[PDB]
């Protein structure tokens, strides 16, 4: 929901940035937070709404 | 001269210039620059041409 830069890769001879992030159509409405799960120690796919 | 006899080992001898921390023999100092994403292995050719 707010990108994170990870490190730099080289571009066409230039040090440039690498951000992970969501894609537009998965972060637009307060109901998209429903899409995201997160891994548990047990290994489960727990969604935010828990 | 006496050194121009060691096999592979350019051993030149020379005298300090006028003022150490200044310039030098009325030649040029020329820089070849890379102005598109051209690689080392591409610039190196350009240099070898010239």
């Amino acid at each position: 929901w707010g990108g994170s830069y990870v490190n730099d890769f080289i571009d066409r001879g230039r040090v440039k940035k690498v951000y992970v992030m969501s894609e537009a159509k998965y972060r637009m409405l307060p109901d998209d937070i429903g899409d995201w799960y997160v891994r548990a120690a047990d290994g489960q796919m727990v969604p935010f709404s828990a | 001269r006496a050194f121009s006899q060691i096999k592979d080992a350019m051993v030149f001898a020379f005298n300090l210039p006028a003022i150490v921390e200044l310039g030098t023999a009325t030649g040029f100092d020329f820089e070849l620059i890379d102005q598109a994403g051209l690689g080392h292995e591409k610039l190196t050719q350009a240099r070898n041409q010239l």
